[PDB]
């Protein structure tokens, strides 16, 4: 797998046309706060192709 | 006055605008920057770009990711503050930048 190609699964909102974001900031997908660390309804926003 | 920053959250968690006038060079950057508290000059990154009897104006707006800057320079007479009359800014640039722009800050600078 390359693992080094990736996309971002998650966002709060769409992208303006040519609007573009780098941001890795870890995604709060529920009531639960995520404070910088990964778990319950907490996911890192971008993905892989491997 | 010598510049302008323009973001979202304005502490290095994105891209964002800054723009800088100077008298070997005018300079504007996309960069992740952070930021001071308290920005002026005492006298990751993606896109970098280079160039009281006055008053200088400007528009700046940003549509679908291009940032778009109109200017004019002109003499007024009417010291105390923003004059009455007619005349109307012109385009100096239009910058492919693609950020999410909602907050901005001036730049001053000190002797
Ligand atoms: C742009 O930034 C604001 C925060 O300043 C945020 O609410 C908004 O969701 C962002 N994205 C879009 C598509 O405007």
């Amino acid at each position: 797998g390359n693992y080094n190609y990736l996309y971002r699964l998650f966002r709060k909102s769409n992208l303006k046309p040519f609007e573009r974001d780098i941001s890795t900031e870890i995604y709060q997908a529920g009531s639960t706060p995520c404070n910088g660390v990964k778990g319950f309804n907490c996911y890192f926003p971008l993905q892989s192709y491997g | 006055i010598r510049g302008w920053i323009f973001g979202t959250t304005l502490d290095s968690k994105t891209q964002s605008l800054l723009i800088v006038n100077n008298a070997t060079n005018v300079v504007i950057k996309v960069c992740e920057f952070q930021f001071c508290n308290d920005p002026f000059l005492g006298v990751n990154c993606t896109f970098e770009y280079v160039s009281f009897k006055n008053l200088r104006e400007f528009v700046f707006k940003n549509i679908d990711g291009y940032f778009k800057i109109y200017s004019k320079h002109t003499p007024i007479n009417l010291v105390r503050g923003l004059p009455q009359g007619f005349s109307a800014l012109e385009p100096l640039v239009d910058l492919p930048i693609g950020i999410n722009i909602t907050r901005f800050q001036t730049l001053l600078a000190l002797h």
